RNA sequence: AGAACUGGCGAUGCGGGAUGAACCGAACGUAGAGUUAAGGUGCCGGAAUACACGCUCAUCAGACACCACAAAAGGUGUUAG
RNA sequence: GCAGUCAAGCGUUCAUAGCGACAUUGCUUUUUGAUUCUUCGAUGUCGGCUCUUCCUAUCAUACCGAAGCAGAAUUCGGUAA
RNA sequence: UUUGCUCCACACAAUAUAGAUGGAUACGAAUAAGGCGUCCUUGUGGCGUCGCUGAACCAUAGCAGGCUAGCAACGGUGCACUUGGCGGAAAGGCCUUGGGUGCUUGCUGGCGAAUUGCAAUGUCAUUUUGCGUGGGGAUAAAUCAUUUGUAUACGACUUAGA
């Protein structure tokens, strides 16, 4: 028979499963859309969550009862160094997606983005694009046609850059390396921009600005295995329950003879992947500047 | 009952031009040119003495003699509308708050801008499609009038402007406002 | 200028109209529709090839670009002497449909003597041939 | 099936308080001579006070059509039962014998009408020997002068599952 | 009587194609089929479309992994429809699926190769004039298959180089042509032609 | 729920009705060959994408007795009277 | 329990805006009966609490058609879970 | 970690086969319309022709295809090279220049074949792997253990350590 009283469902269905992440960094699975008038611009940034503190600001919406009045707001600090261009990647359009036609490197990779390719660089010979700056060093024969591959086909242009992790506080050493989308000008235009920016470092004002509204991309916060209390925000059984409390008490009729995927269980809770979206710029501070 | 054969004539004026290869048809008058793909529709063309054309049907049912005549009024209505061309009149009919119609420019795409239609703030606008040319008439109070040669696309920009005033929440029996179309002839009418 | 308008004319069924018989006991032979019952038979006669007077359906015949001039309703007779005045059995054979259905029949009734010396005479041919594509 | 038209001959029995009994004859279509008798008897039944123990069949001779080359109209006449009720029905057909004329009847009236062979009973058919006196537009339509007609979009059956060029509908 | 048979999809009826693609595979024919975006199904485009999400709401009710695929590009449409007509639980009819390619487009390995076309399944044949069809591209766009355009464009970029290998196949052909009507009337030619040839 | 006559199931496999005690066909030693019943012959699946005349287009078509349902009343949809 | 058809009448006037007698055709299985096929070597039996999902014969919200819709308010109906 | 790893050529083994046995032989579009040829004023043009299935076309003779002689042409084809391109949808293929070399059944000759006994698939394909030669090529990481706490029931994750 049907439900006594109404009462919306606990949970949203859309962030299933609720499974820990893949990896440590969240992956940016949209770009924004490209037009080729705009000069050739990286539409995103890699930066460290630093924490967070209060600003005051005079409040300017005609119309509101607060208008041209201090307000108090929270912020949150984003340490971000200025990072490192090594690389980029061509993607040809087919019938089963996008697909990356080949990968063009810099001659001269940091140790600390080398880092990245070893689980043990401590007992290494570090032999990594070696034959790659082998390949390098020639007049251009080996980069240039590649590069003019990547010219002939490849409708979408992404930069491989890496933070400078050895610049922040962290004790990581080693860093972090992401694939950025071009959005400026022809693919060509786009190529040679990325060649340009080989070993050369691009800061967050050159993609950033005051007053823009961003996304920010990034793995919640974890904590392990959660009962379906505060997992999903169910109703909390009275005192004079046998067997627990913190429970759902029907996880479902007896037809269908199976637990539903949509009835709220015990798991892991945090460690997800999020992309919280509208989130307007206060400050891009610079780091030389008392 | 599946007669046999049905036919239609249409008659062709001294300065125009019937090209029909397999189902696309264009002709060419003075006012311009115009053309239509009937592949849809499965009928046979034949010219008999470059005044006459026959369309017919051979074998065919109910619905493909209806066909048959809708084509040939279809192929009459665009050699008709390249030699003497269409014009719908329509009238602003209000109770209280005059309607204020104009022509504005969005990104010179030629737009109808409506506004003030029974005082509320809301703009309307309805586009202008490509070989229809608005005036507002004068000597005749709150009058548009719309040509061209396609009596499809005037139509149904005329009716475009007509659907977008309509009255919501009331009785439009009583609130009679909007832009009605009152004529419809041709441009070169009483040659 | 001048309206053009694309003809697209074809092989209508009329008294007079040569048809070739696809399948049945004549299977091949020449008639001439006779009369039309409805939209789907017609009364066909082929006395010179031997095809009785005979009701048939249109799907059995094909019909030929070959017409002559024929009374409606006319008997056996009449029709032979319209069919050879007009002497479409000859204007029949003079074109390539029969030509390519005689070709068939030549084809099939080789031995195996003959097909080797097709293969013969095709490659003396296919050298004079390749030996002229090199001039131009 | 393919029909055959018979003349059925039979008389009642002859008694000593009547010999010689009066010989009534009916046109039957039938597809072979058992169906012709037993058709003869049910409409006999159906007229006269006799059935099939009490009287014989003198005579059954099937009849050929006298000119089964020669292009003819004719009008039938047809009883028929509906699911409802019954109706009488005046068809007319273009054929060449009458043979074919009522086989293409049962066609027409078991596609037309859903009537079975059971249900129809055929009252009569007859040559109309002068145009306008046709009277049906499906078959007068046919009758005007110098009649031609295409056949438009030609299906060519093809005895391979797998052709080498795209098909032509040309005729 | 070939290896493999390449059958281009255009203009093709669903599931007559799918019906002779599936005997031939059972009896042991290699079958790669292109095009599949121009496969056609009879009856009108919102019939079909009703069709489809009538299937859409099929799931395991427990479970929406576990339960009926819905497959959205045109090619899995006509896959969905071929396997229904094998019996693909079986060791053969793996075996003679497996023997099967369907694809969106005509992709490089089959560009150069030559297509047939199978005439008890042309809707042209088929279908009586008048009778409204679905086209299988626009269907599965509809629904949510995502590369109608990419397949639209690689097409065209096709079929422009393949008017260029044909304009060359045409001239070369009239050379061939004329050559041998000029080594006609021979002694040899007309032997030939004595002897059917 | 309860009677009459017969035939069945129980006590019975086999071919067909997807599936099923009872329906249809046919009743059973172990095999070979031939022909069939009932039912079928697009593909699953052995067997004509046979032939012929019509009818029907459904933004809930229809598709085979038992049998797994549909009615009164309506429709210038179309067909024939 | 819910829905139709016919229309004598109600509705100032006017059968059908909204209703509708005398009749008559249905649907549903959220009522209660009727039955006794399944379980008596046991399928835990009222209600509430908790939680999920489904249906639509829609109370609200979206967009609409009708009125005995001037406005406001309301009533009848459609697509809609 | 006692000469390991990879590639190339053939030498011998093993291993199987969803099933070679002349050739998967490339426009696009329309079908109440097209293809091909030709001409012009280049068009939705004029004229001619074709279809009615691939029953086509190409290939195809020689010890499962031997050994030799000549004639006529300067063609056809295989092989290893070689020049320049084009192809990214899964390009991994298509086209082209030059020379070498083999064959040629286009035409005419000479020699051979038997006994597998009157048939017996009468063995001619391609897939994977191993072991040897001889000729190039290159000289790493990961895990456990320790460590971190952006992670965590355990695994897993994320860090650090010549
Ligand atoms: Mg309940
Ligand atoms: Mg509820
Ligand atoms: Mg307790
Ligand atoms: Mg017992
Ligand atoms: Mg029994
Ligand atoms: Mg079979
Ligand atoms: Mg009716
Ligand atoms: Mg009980
Ligand atoms: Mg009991
Ligand atoms: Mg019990
Ligand atoms: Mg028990
Ligand atoms: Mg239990
Ligand atoms: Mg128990
Ligand atoms: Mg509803």
């Amino acid at each position: 028979s049907h439900r006594k009283y109404e009462a919306p469902r606990h949970g949203h269905l859309g962030f299933l499963p609720r499974k820990r992440a893949a990896s440590i960094r969240a992956r940016v699975k949209a770009f924004p859309k490209d037009d080729r008038s705009k000069p050739v611009a990286l539409t995103s940034f890699l930066g460290y969550k630093a924490g967070m503190t209060t600003i005051v600001r005079d409040l300017d919406r005609p119309g509101s009862k607060f208008h041209k009045r201090e307000v108090v707001e929270a912020v949150t600090v984003v340490d971000t160094p200025p990072v490192v261009v090594v690389g980029v990647v061509g993607y040809v359009e087919t019938p089963r997606g996008l697909r990356s036609l080949t990968t063009v490197w810099a001659e001269h990779l940091s140790d600390e983005v080398k880092r990245r390719f070893y689980k043990n660089w401590y007992k290494s010979k570090k032999k990594a694009f070696t034959k790659y700056s082998a390949k390098y060093a020639q007049d251009g024969a080996g980069i240039e046609r590649e590069l003019a591959r990547i010219k002939k086909y490849a409708s979408v242009v992404r930069v491989l850059v890496h933070t400078q992790i050895r610049k922040t506080p962290l004790a990581q050493k080693k860093a972090h390396l992401a694939e950025i989308q071009l959005n400026g000008g022809s693919i060509s235009e786009k190529v040679d921009w990325a060649r340009e920016h080989f070993e050369k470092t691009v800061a967050v004002d050159s993609v950033f600005e005051q007053n823009e509204m961003i996304d920010a991309i990034a793995v919640t916060k974890g904590h392990g295995f959660e009962g379906v209390t505060h997992r999903w925000g169910t109703k909390k059984l009275p005192r004079k329950t046998h067997r627990g409390l913190r429970k759902v008490a029907c996880i479902g009729a007896w037809h269908p003879a199976h637990v539903m995927w949509s009835v709220a269980r015990a798991g892991q809770r945090g460690y997800h992947s999020r992309t919280s979206i509208n989130h307007k710029i206060y400050r891009v501070g610079k780091g030389d500047d008392e | 009952m599946k007669y046999i054969q049905t036919e239609q004539q249409i008659e062709v004026p001294e300065g125009v031009t019937v090209s029909i290869k397999s189902r696309i048809v264009k002709v060419v008058g003075p006012r311009g040119t115009l053309t239509k793909n009937l592949k849809h529709i499965d009928v046979t063309f034949t010219k008999v003495n470059n005044q006459l054309i026959k369309v017919a049907v051979h074998n065919g049912g109910r619905k493909h003699v209806a066909a048959l005549r809708t084509v040939k009024s279809l192929v009459d209505n665009m050699i008709t509308g390249v030699t003497k061309g269409y014009k719908y009149k329509m009238r602003y009919v209000y109770a209280h708050f005059p309607i204020n119609v104009n022509i504005v420019e969005k990104d010179g795409a030629k737009f109808i801008e409506v506004r003030n239609f029974l005082g509320d703030k809301k703009i309307r606008n309805v586009p202008v499609r490509d070989g229809v040319t608005i005036e507002f008439s004068t000597n005749v109070k709150d009058e548009i009038v719309l040509s061209g040669n396609s009596v499809e696309d005037v139509s149904q920009n005329a009716a475009d402007l007509q659907q977008i005033c309509r009255v919501r929440n009331k009785d439009i029996r009583k609130f009679l406002d909007g832009i009605y179309v009152s004529h419809k002839g041709f441009i070169t009418e009483d040659l | 200028t001048d309206s053009i308008v694309k003809a697209s004319n074809w092989r209508l069924v009329e008294v007079g109209r040569v048809v070739l018989i696809k399948k049945g006991q004549s299977a091949g032979k020449l008639a001439a529709i006779v009369e039309i019952i409805d939209q789907k038979k017609v009364l066909i006669d082929g006395p010179k090839a031997g095809v009785p007077r005979q009701a048939i359906n249109l799907g059995q015949v094909v019909l030929t670009p070959l017409t002559f001039a024929l009374p409606r309703g006319a008997r056996t007779a009449t029709v032979s002497k319209k069919w050879a005045a007009a002497a479409v059995c000859e204007k029949w054979a003079a074109s390539s449909w029969a030509k390519k259905i005689a070709q068939r029949e030549r084809r099939a009734a080789l031995t195996d003597f003959e097909r080797f010396q097709v293969m013969v005479l095709r490659k003396q041919k296919r050298y004079t041939v390749k030996k002229a594509l090199a001039k131009a | 099936a393919h029909f055959k038209e018979y003349q059925v001959i039979g008389r009642r029995l002859p008694t000593e308080s009547v010999p010689e009994p009066k010989l009534f004859r009916m046109r039957i279509f039938a597809s072979n001579e058992v169906i012709a008798k037993s058709r003869y008897w049910y409409f006999l039944q159906k007229l006269h006070k006799v059935k099939k123990a009490s009287g014989e069949i003198v005579s059954i001779n099937q009849i050929n059509e006298a000119h089964p080359t020669k292009v003819k109209n004719f009008g039938v006449w047809v009883r028929y039962d509906s699911r409802s009720g019954t109706h009488n029905m005046y068809k007319e057909i273009r054929d060449v014998s009458r043979v074919a004329a009522v086989e293409t009847l049962y066609q027409d009236m078991a596609a037309r009408h859903r009537a079975r062979f059971r249900s129809i009973h055929i009252l009569k058919v007859a040559e109309i020997e002068k145009t306008a006196d046709v009277k049906r537009q499906y078959v007068k339509q046919f009758l005007t002068k110098d009649l031609k007609f295409p056949l438009p979009h030609r299906v060519q059956k093809s005895t391979k599952t797998f052709s080498y060029k795209r098909p032509s509908t040309f005729y | 009587v070939e290896p493999v048979v390449v059958i281009d999809g255009k203009g093709h009826l669903v599931g007559r194609l799918a019906s002779v693609v599936a005997k031939q595979l059972l009896n042991g024919q290699k079958i790669v089929v292109v095009r599949a975006e121009e496969l056609n199904i009879s009856g009108e485009f919102f019939r079909n479309k009703l069709k489809y999400h009538d299937f859409l709401r099929k799931a395991t009710a427990f479970n929406k992994t576990r339960g009926p695929f819905h497959f959205r590009a045109p090619s899995r449409i006509f896959y969905k429809a071929l396997r229904g007509m094998v019996s693909h639980k079986t060791a053969r009819g793996k075996a003679a699926l497996e023997r099967l390619k369907v694809f969106e487009g005509i992709p490089p390995p089959y560009d150069k190769k030559k297509r047939v076309v199978v005439p008890q399944a042309l809707r042209v044949l088929r279908l009586k004039p008048g009778r409204k069809y679905t086209t299988l591209g626009k269907l599965s766009t509809s629904v949510g298959w995502k590369y109608e355009d990419v397949v639209a464009k690689l097409e065209a970029k096709r079929k422009v180089s393949s008017a260029e290998y044909y304009a060359k196949k045409r001239a070369f052909t009239k050379k061939v042509a004329s050559a041998n009507a000029t080594a006609a009337e021979s002694d040899v030619a007309k032997q030939l032609a004595a002897l059917g040839y």
